[PDB]
RNA sequence: UUUGAUUUGGUGAGAGG
DNA sequence: CCCTGTCTGGCGTCCTCTCACCTATGATCATGACGGT
DNA sequence: ACCGTCATGATCATATTATTACGCCAGACAGGG
């Protein structure tokens, strides 16, 4: 269901800026888990392009560039 | 309430009718002021589920779609095949009804004028291709996507569509409320699907499988009825008939299962012995 | 900080850490001490449950509080809820170069300008204006500039003609449910104090006339004046994005 | 005959039923309940008394010392109650009392104490109510509002369905006290029956019952019947009522007197219960396995051996039967366990309860009570005498009493506040009785449930938890002290009391601050029933039921004036007749239809004794002596409306007014509109302002006196008589001598309020509206207040308009309106702020408020004078210096010689640093009134010194014109006396006027009456004396104030805000709008007289937003304008009084069987000119609110003036000068101003300060700040590919503070682009993550 | 070895859309 | 040992505007006013 | 009029108790056929 399946991501920022932090967190933690940006919600949060709109083509260069 | 309004309101209302009035009007008030904040969180739900699909190909490179059809509940066909397969692209090409064509391509977007030369060919079911077939890891192709939707074209590769999808979803949250036997309508040709039947005695042919699907088929191709009929109906009709508009072809009893058979012969009872298994009770105002 | 008087409004955290602290030191003073065996039990037992209340509050038996029932909040509160950091100050922040005011008809309107009024054009557009001011040599430091339009004389009305002009500006209905709530127009001046909005706009953002409120944005930069007006701008939207039916339906 | 008032515009009435009851005093629940609170009760209840006869007498621990009561005072009011909002005090009173000390001696408490103490002491500050109904707290007049909650008694709700997810029902039976423990039995999916406590954990229930001290053989006693078997010398016979046997099917064949009865495998009969009854069939035979399950009720022991054959509470077997068989017992009693009848619910219980006595009960309770802790017997019954059976903790109410009586089908209505053992039985059996299936359950809903306290009782509540807290403190003090020694006010200190009491007037969920901007406003805030606060509902929680109008608010609640949003329906407004009965509940009025006639008699009923009775519908027609014209007539008889007969009916409605509240009774054509629009028209006429000159409804209700006059905002008359001496600050009335006291002489003078500041920044103004020489009555209109005229109530003003589209300007709700409406100054509303300024005291030393000001030059002090505080009267502008101020230096550069003061100058070389404080702008306005107060101590400058000669001279003025003023009345009765008996016509005044007393006149009455004049007025010179000399007390001291604050100054500009494109107006009806256009006076639609029509309306908002009644206001208008027109043509022709006579009487009876019934026959041919003076310019028509003006009446006043039948004028064109086809519809709509204007929400930030902790930008317009680019937005730029938007968006604009000072170059130096950074509240995020165990980093 | 204008925090209640 | 009531936690709409209200105390050196010589 | 006594205001660490009245909806836990 949405919230379970928003919960259980692979982006811990994703599932913590949503509903309850604190299981999300220390899940996180204890896994020793990391967040390859990689979305919308990650971008909005760290203060950078969003990887779908006009950012996108700066993504691709990004991405292109490792 | 069994005694109504008769005062419109030109007339005037006296006061019980006023009053009747306003429990029927503070129950909208205040199910429109608790309603809003269910249709905000389910917004927010909705966009934090979708919140990473973006359009980042232009092709997954396959051959599997959903089969989209018209949808019909029992009553005239509700929501036509245009409606359904405008703008979303086919997944193998088109057969065109008559035999063997090709149509339409197996890649192409079926905008207006695709859709109207397939109204005039009357086309039955298209397969399409849908988002939840597509083969792209981590994003959602540019076909598999299907039109713009406020553009004429295809989704360009980029655009966040999982973010408008939520938010086309959530929105009309305000507008939703929050709190015998089958008669035929037109006229056409009968087809049985899911059907393993028998002739009884008398002639109408009962079914022996319960999940039997009852359609009418026009005299074009396309699927213009549907019904569900019981195990062990009476039919008042058979497979590829043609009936008239208003004729009962269906009948049963939902209040008494029935225990047909598929031949005939003599009855025993097997392991039915009166006083444990089964019971006596002669019947009252009858006899039988 | 102090609020307006003489003494110090004091936030949750510093009772939390000192009250912390506090124990500690007194644990520390018993360890030399060596008090018996319970006084110390006691008293890790206090610093055990003050510490858990710093970080979780309230997860424990019934919480903590300091004035004057209502229990004070830490640090996992400035996280999590409606009011932590997410949903507060990252996922939504405020915003320089906006303004907000009633809105109303103006039935005269193209359907890419919207009219907006003279006061709230002059001071969303401060910077370009001083930018402007400086650029034709009228004055020379940034002062001169800011008192030229703190008095509003007869010459920056036309340099603030010359910095709308081709300026697109984000106009948003306040509770924005789906993307055609955020529409980017081209500004004309109104003599008045309330936004003027062309008539069929309105029925994408469901905004009636009956004590509506917008808010303007100003794109800054210039990526997003090209995005205002290539992918924003009220001619664009003629569509829903949710079918195919026309928004720009007359009502 | 009428008021003389009521001869200045006698307001034309439809309306067909002719009143019984008047509207009662509208403020009545706020003075009646603290009128009850606040008075010397006798017979201890209600009041204080309670209080502190419930409270008191404190008794030691052991000490035999004792304080107890007496009796308790109030003194007056240090400060009146304009004093006390000047200055900014509480309004309060001082609560002496009474207190008493005894102390009894050694191995005695039954003998004589040696010394008692009784004294005064000092404790609280409860705060008075002001005869509007307000209390003032701080300044700022608020108002306690009346809560609606839960009725205490026994309470049995059902759990329906939800639970166990199976269907079967749940019960429980909540016992709500008024004050104590709650308790609640219950039921659970196994058939058990549970109590619990407080909510507490769960306990089997009868383990409460052995808490009462019953034996399980009571208990069977109790709550079964029993069974006979007689063991007769066959099979063990049964004694047998076959009342028990209705249904069941035996297990053999029952036969009796040698014939067969019953048959095996069929069920008995009623007949053949019958049968058995009629035959008097007593013992029959039973099976060994008859018995085999039955449930035995008590013990039975066997003799030989001395133990215990069965326990009680068993089913009995073989083996038992046959120990118990084989032991001397005949009788056995069983107990009857029916399917239907009679579960074995208590028994059950029985076998799941662990306990065995009284101990072991009363141990679990006091273990489920404070968990794991050794119990002791003491401590065990203490504890259970204290949960229900104490004075102390546990007090049922009379409303609880009389409750738990009434639901429990008793009789007495009188009971301890305690419970006992027969209650808690008389509970459960309810409890089964209703799962038995007889009975039905009680709704939430209903307001026979729904009590409603108000200030009185909620203040007396508060003040008692004050007296539990210093009752703790007192018995600490009482026995740990040396006496005697001590007095009664050592002991016993007032700070719990007066903290809980401010505590509860200060800051409660219930003591709001008051929406006063309008006299409507005000009597429909005090007039509201929260179903919010303590002990009640929360908002964001519940629910469904309570937001819903049930059956029985008819007359009772107002089902159509609540505030739509998040609290609809729990925010009630009370209707108009609606009192509050003895206990608390709502009861309305009604008229007893005796058998044939409808007595005139009023009659109040409750909300249960409504259900019983049948109630006839407020208008029925019925023939000049009560009898029902028809033979079918709509009532409602039990919640349910349905059609009866026509003499079975037992109570009429007193009148159609009556299921409205006084908000929305005001709307004229109320039975016409939509309930939603009706609604919205209610909220939006609380929500007004008033304008600058009011002018009155055209087409009213008659409702506007009552809400005008019982309010208080006008100037009502004490006492009639003739006016002497008007003026527009003060009016003197001398009062008429059949209504006047013997002694002091009395001519009253009422002073006004003028310009001064209400809480919602209008303009409280009062108008003298009478002339000089003027007779008034009693209870009359003297001086019209803010939004009244002439006594009446008039919110918005009366315009001419039209419904057309007018070429898109009015599109969606808008309103366009003419210049026509500007230019004449209608709208022009007069809003006063207040700007505070306060000299605080830091280091460095304290502030200065003087003019010696550096950085400011001619042009800023011209507008000061010589001491800093501007003039009163100077017009300012956005921006100038009202105070100067000068402190603001802080530490620019630090002092080089650590703190050399004593070398340049006197005292420093200004700091570092200097600015004068400089106010903002936004706002014109003009200097009324300025307020200096100055802690004492401090220098008064000069201005502070012309403030208090300027104020020492007005109160000197003052009650030297009191003294002048009522000697002159004094002077006028000893003349009006020495007319007769000894008088003296010319020597009369030869002498001073002083000495009128020992004239020729011998000892009678006249002389006594002289000489108590002489001594009202010695007393009025001593009195005289010592009130000016406190009143210059008063002036000249000091103020208790802020800790560290030198002086307060207070100015208040007064703006006069006209109207603008963007301000709200709406008219009674729902119709909103923002107004778009403020078009010339040439483009409006005209008609073929010349008149331009005022405002243009949308026609499209009345079909859809179902609110028809606006048109029918809309053309009776008309109708009421083309009869001022016509009053107007035959006025302007000067024509004599006759043909006015004829007109005006001609106007006023026009109709149907009414209630007006007019004649100016006795109008005496002056009062008719001015009369006509009145009606001028429109005459008013009443319209009550479902009794209304029908079509034809309006049809028929339209063919009076020579308008069109129809309503509906052909109009011109402004612009073209060409018709529009299809004539349109104008008329008069009175139309209000609401206060959402448009230069109070527009704001506009380029960039501003920023916020401390996170640095993104202040919110809200005070502070100027910046608009929240909210979450949703965030969405809606994602959804599109608009990229860079957001980022700067987010980065730039907002957050980054590098990231800003670069892009504020960059935009000043014309290159448009940004270096991006990072949001510094993500590193606050950072931060607050990382300040916890967990590490959070950024890689790479 | 001498250039600088800078900052108004939680709680609870009520209204508009 | 697989169903099962029962208990515990965790959600519950966005944006805006106005107003008021904010912990008690228990102990002592040193300043400050009052009375005798 | 000077000297001594009662009174009264600064600075300063000490560390937490006598109400109940939401409605699902998952998720984990002791109980028992
Ligand atoms: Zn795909």
């Amino acid at each position: 269901g949405i919230t379970k399946a928003s919960l259980a991501t692979e982006s811990f920022i994703s599932a913590a800026s949503f509903q309850e932090t604190t299981r999300v967190l220390t899940e996180a933690a204890v896994a020793g888990k990391r967040d390859e940006l990689r979305g919308l919600k990650e971008n909005v949060i760290v203060g950078r392009l969003i990887p779908a709109g006009t950012g996108y083509a700066y993504h691709q260069d990004r991405m292109r560039r490792r | 309430i069994e005694t109504p309004i008769t005062a419109n309101f030109r007339e005037g209302l006296n006061v019980l009718q006023y009053f009747i009035s306003t429990h029927g009007a503070r129950k909208g008030l205040a199910d429109t002021a608790l309603k809003t904040a269910n249709s905000g969180y389910l917004t927010r739900r909705l966009v934090d589920v979708a919140q990473d699909l973006v359009v980042t190909e232009d092709d997954c490179g396959t051959h599997e779609g959903i089969m989209m059809t018209p949808v019909i509940e029992g009553g005239d066909v509700k929501e036509p095949l245009r409606d359904r397969v405008l703008g979303r692209v086919t997944a193998e090409d088109v057969l065109k009804p008559g035999t063997a064509d090709i149509l339409v391509p197996r890649n192409t977007l079926l905008h207006e004028q695709w859709c109207d030369l397939l109204e005039e060919n009357s086309v039955d079911a298209v397969k399409v291709r849908s988002v939840v077939s597509c083969d792209t890891d981590f994003g959602v192709c540019a076909h598999c996507y299907g039109r713009d939707l406020a553009r004429g074209h295809i989704i360009n590769k980029g655009e966040a569509i999982g973010v408008i999808a939520a938010q086309s979803i959530g929105e009309p949250g305000t507008q939703l409320t929050m709190r015998s036997s089958i008669q035929v309508k037109n006229k056409g040709s009968i087809k049985l699907s899911n059907v393993k039947s028998v002739v009884n005695s008398s002639g109408k042919l009962v079914i022996t499988s319960r999940n039997t699907e009852l359609k009418l088929i026009d005299e074009f191709g396309r699927t213009k009825e549907s019904y569900k009929v019981p195990y062990g109906a009476v039919l008042a009709k058979g497979d590829g008939e043609q009936v008239a508009g208003g004729e009962t072809v269906a009948n049963w009893d939902p209040h008494t299962m029935p225990v047909i058979t598929e031949v005939s012969g003599f009855v025993r009872f097997t392991d039915m012995i009166d006083g444990q298994t089964i019971t006596r009770q002669t019947d009252e105002l009858t006899g039988l | 900080v102090p609020l307006d008087g003489g003494r110090f409004a004091t936030s949750d955290l510093n009772d939390l850490y000192r009250r912390v602290i506090n124990r500690n030191n007194r644990l520390k003073r018993l360890l030399d001490l060596a008090a018996p065996d319970i006084i110390v039990r006691n008293e890790k037992r206090m610093l055990q449950e003050a510490v858990d209340a710093l970080l979780d509050n309230g997860r424990r038996g019934r919480a903590i509080t300091g004035s004057n029932k209502r229990p004070l909040k830490s640090l996992a509160d400035m996280i999590k809820g409606k009011q932590g950091r997410f949903r507060q100050n990252l996922l939504g922040k405020r915003v320089d170069y906006s303004g907000r005011s009633v809105i109303t008809v103006g039935p005269y309107l193209r359907l890419h300008q919207c009219g907006l009024p003279k006061k709230m054009a002059l001071e969303l557009f401060k910077p370009f204006i001083y930018g402007k001011l400086e650029l034709r040599g009228l004055a020379t430091t940034i002062k001169a500039a800011k008192k030229m339009v703190e008095r509003e004389e007869a010459v920056v009305w036309d340099i603030l003609d010359e910095v709308i002009r081709e300026h697109p500006v984000l106009l948003n209905r306040a509770p924005t449910l789906h993307r055609l709530g955020i529409q980017a127009f081209e500004p004309v001046l109104i003599e008045g104090k309330a936004i003027q909005l062309h008539p069929l706009v309105c029925a994408a953002y469901n905004a009636d006339f009956d004590g509506d409120q917008m808010a303007v944005h100003v794109p800054l930069t210039l990526e997003a004046q090209l995005e205002a007006r290539a992918l924003m701008m009220s001619t664009n939207n003629i569509l829903s994005p949710a079918n195919g039916e026309p928004i720009i339906v007359p009502s | 005959v009428y008021s003389y008032t009521e001869k200045k515009r006698i307001r034309k009435d439809f309306g067909k039923r002719p009143q019984v009851l008047d509207v009662p005093y509208l403020l009545s629940i706020q003075l009646d309940s603290f009128q009850k609170f606040i008075e010397q009760d006798p017979e201890g209840q209600y009041g204080l008394e309670a209080a502190f006869r419930s409270v008191f007498p404190i008794q030691s621990y052991s000490g035999n010392s004792e304080l107890q009561y007496v009796s308790y005072r109030l003194g007056e009011p240090v400060f009146d109650v304009q004093e006390c909002q000047i200055r900014g005090v509480t309004y309060s009173a001082p609560l002496r009392v009474k207190l008493r000390l005894v102390i009894y001696e050694r191995e005695a408490p039954e003998g004589t104490v040696k010394d008692i103490k009784e004294q005064e002491v000092y404790m609280g500050e409860i705060p008075l109510m002001t005869d509007n109904g307000t209390f003032v707290i701080n300044g700022t007049e608020r108002v306690i509002v009346s809560q609606l909650h839960r009725s205490p008694g026994v309470f049995f709700d059902s759990d329906k369905g939800k639970t166990h997810s199976s269907g079967k029902v749940l019960y429980n039976a909540r016992i709500i006290p008024y004050r104590g423990s709650w308790l609640d039995f219950e039921f659970d999916p196994k058939d058990n029956l549970f109590v619990r406590i407080d909510r507490r954990r769960k306990l089997p229930a009868t383990i409460i019952l052995r808490a009462l001290n019953y034996t399980t053989e009571q208990i069977l006693d109790l709550f079964f019947e029993k069974v006979i078997f007689e063991i007769r010398d066959n099979k063990l016979q049964m004694e047998l009522v076959p009342e028990r046997l209705r249904g069941e099917t035996a297990s053999f064949d029952i036969e009796a007197n040698g014939k067969v009865y019953v048959e095996k495998g069929r069920r008995i009969t009623a007949r053949h219960i019958r049968q058995l009854e009629k035959d008097d069939v007593k013992l029959i035979e039973v099976p060994v396995e008859y018995i085999a399950g039955k449930v035995v009720a008590k013990d039975y022991i066997d003799e030989s051996t001395g133990e215990l054959i069965c326990a009680a509470n068993m089913e009995l077997s073989l083996d038992l039967l046959a120990k118990l068989s084989q032991s001397g017992h005949k009788r056995i009693e069983t107990l009857f366990t029916n399917d239907l009848d009679h579960g074995p619910y208590i028994s059950e219980t029985l076998r799941v309860d662990p306990t065995n006595d009284r101990l072991s009960a009363l141990v679990e309770i006091y273990r489920m009570m404070r968990p794991g802790e050794p119990p002791t017997r003491e401590a065990a019954e203490s504890l259970f005498e204290n949960l229900f059976f104490s004075e102390d903790r546990y007090d049922l109410s009379a409303v609880g009493r009389m409750k738990f009586n009434r639901s429990l089908l008793r009789e007495e209505i009188e009971g301890s506040g305690i419970l006992s053992k027969d209650d808690i039985i008389d509970v459960m059996k309810k409890l089964i009785d209703i799962r038995n299936g007889k009975g039905e359950v009680d709704d939430i809903d209903h307001l026979g449930n729904r009590r409603i306290r108000s200030v009185g009782e909620m203040a007396e509540n508060q003040f008692r938890v004050g007296l539990v807290r210093v009752e703790r403190a007192v018995k600490e003090r009482l026995s740990l002290g040396d006496l005697d020694t001590l007095m009664p006010q050592d002991m016993i200190n007032a700070k719990p009391i007066s903290a809980a009491v401010k505590e509860f007037f200060g800051s409660s969920q219930l003591s709001q601050f008051m929406d006063q901007n309008n006299p409507l406003s005000e009597i429909t805030h005090k007039r509201r029933i929260s179903a919010l606060g303590p002990g009640g509902l929360t908002r964001e929680r519940a629910g469904f039921e309570v937001r819903d109008v049930h059956p029985t608010h008819y007359g009772r609640v107002c089902p159509i004036e609540t505030p739509e949003g998040p609290n609809i329906g729990l925010i009630n407004s009370l209707s108009v007749y609606a009192q509050t009965n003895e206990y608390g509940f709502l009861e309305t009025p009604y008229r007893k239809v005796t058998d044939g006639v409808v007595t005139d008699e009023i009659h109040y009923l409750s909300a249960i004794e409504e259900g019983n009775y049948v109630i006839a519908q407020a208008n029925s027609n019925l023939d000049e002596e009560g009898h029902f014209v028809e033979d079918l007539v709509t009532c409602r008889s039990k919640g349910e409306s349905s059609l009866f007969s026509r003499d079975q009916v037992d109570y009429m409605d007193v009148s159609t007014q009556q299921v409205v509240s006084v908000g929305a009774s005001l709307i004229p054509f109320l039975e016409h509109d939509d309930a939603n629009r009706a609604l919205m028209g209610a909220n939006m006429q609380r929500q007004a302002v008033p304008t600058l000159r009011a002018d009155k409804p055209l087409v009213g209700t008659g409702m506007e006196r009552a809400v005008a006059v019982d309010s208080g905002v006008t100037a009502v008359a004490k006492r009639g008589g003739v006016v002497q001496y008007v003026d527009a600050s003060r009016i003197v009335i001398k009062v008429n001598e059949d209504e006047m006291y013997p002694g002091e002489a009395g001519i009253d003078i009422y002073n006004l309020t003028k310009y001064t500041r209400s809480n919602q920044n209008t303009c409280i103004n009062q108008m003298p509206c009478v002339s000089l020489g003027e007779p008034v009555e009693r209870g009359d209109v003297l001086a019209d207040g803010p939004s009244t005229d002439l006594g009446e109530l008039a919110l918005g003003q009366n315009m001419r308009v039209a419904f057309m589209p007018w070429n898109g300007y009015n599109f969606e709700d808008s309103i366009l309106v003419s210049e026509r409406v500007v230019q004449e100054d209608r709208f022009t509303t007069i809003h006063i702020q207040e700007l505070a300024c306060v000299s605080r005291d830091t280091k460095l030393g304290p502030e200065e408020i003087t003019a010696d000001i550096p950085n400011v030059g001619e042009a800023a002090l011209s507008k000061l004078d010589e001491s800093g505080i501007v003039y009163i009267g100077a017009e300012v502008t956005g921006g100038d210096i009202l105070v100067g101020k000068v402190t603001p230096k802080g530490e620019t550069q630090l002092t080089p010689e650590e703190k050399l003061l004593r070398a340049i100058f006197g005292e420093k070389a200004s700091d570092v640093k200097d600015s004068s404080l400089r106010v903002p702008n936004g706002v014109s306005g003009t200097v009324i009134d300025v307020q200096v107060f100055t802690r004492d101590g401090v220098e008064k400058d000069k201005r502070a010194l012309e403030i208090e000669e300027m104020q020492l001279k007005q109160a000197k003025k003052d009650l030297s014109e009191e003294l002048q003023i009522l000697e002159a009345g004094l002077f006028s009765r000893i003349r009006a006396v020495l007319v007769a008996g000894g008088v003296e016509a010319e020597k009369l005044d030869k002498l001073p006027r002083d000495r009128w007393l020992e004239l020729g006149l011998t000892d009678e009455e006249k002389q006594n009456q002289l000489e108590q004049l002489a001594e009202q007025y010695d007393e009025l010179k001593h009195e005289f004396e010592k009130k000016l000399e406190a009143k210059r007390r008063k002036i000249t001291q000091g103020d208790d104030l802020a800790p560290g604050v030198l002086k307060i100054v207070k100015v208040y500009l007064a703006v006069k805000r006209r109207i603008q494109p963007g301000d709200k107006m709406a008219g009674r009806h729902g119709n909103k709008g923002v107004i778009s256009k403020i078009n010339p006076i040439e483009d409006m639609p005209y008609d073929e007289n010349g008149t331009p029509v005022d405002i243009v309306l949308n026609p499209l908002g009345v079909p859809s937003r179902m609110n028809i009644g606006q048109i029918l206001e809309t053309h009776l208008g008309m109708a009421a304008k083309g009869i001022g027109d016509k009053i107007n043509a035959m006025l302007k022709q000067q024509q004599e009084v006759a043909k006015l006579r004829e007109f005006i009487q001609r106007a006023y009876d026009l109709g149907a069987d009414v209630r007006q019934k007019v004649d100016l026959s006795t109008f005496s041919d002056e009062e008719v000119m001015r009369l006509a003076e009145n009606l001028r310019k429109g005459m008013p028509i009443a319209t009550p609110v479902f009794d209304g003006a029908k079509e034809a009446e309006i049809k028929e006043l339209l063919k009076l003036g020579d308008l069109p039948t129809s309503g509906q004028i052909r109009l011109y064109d402004g612009r073209t000068g060409e018709q529009f086809e299809r004539p349109v519809t104008v008329g008069y709509m009175y139309m209000l101003k609401l206060n959402h204007l448009v230069d109070d929400k527009m704001h506009a930030r380029s960039t501003g300060s920023y916020s401390l902790v996170t640095q993104q930008p202040l919110g809200g317009k005070a502070q100027f700040g910046g608009q929240r680019f909210g979450e949703m937005e965030v969405w809606a730029l994602e959804a599109y590919g608009a990229a860079y938007t957001l980022q700067e968006m987010l980065t730039v604009k907002s957050d980054d503070v590098n990231g800003r000072t670069k892009m504020y170059k960059n935009i000043v130096d014309g290159n448009h682009q940004m270096e991006p950074g990072m949001p510094e509240s993500f590193n606050v995020l950072l931060k607050e993550i990382r300040s916890l165990g967990i590490n959070i980093e950024l890689e790479d």
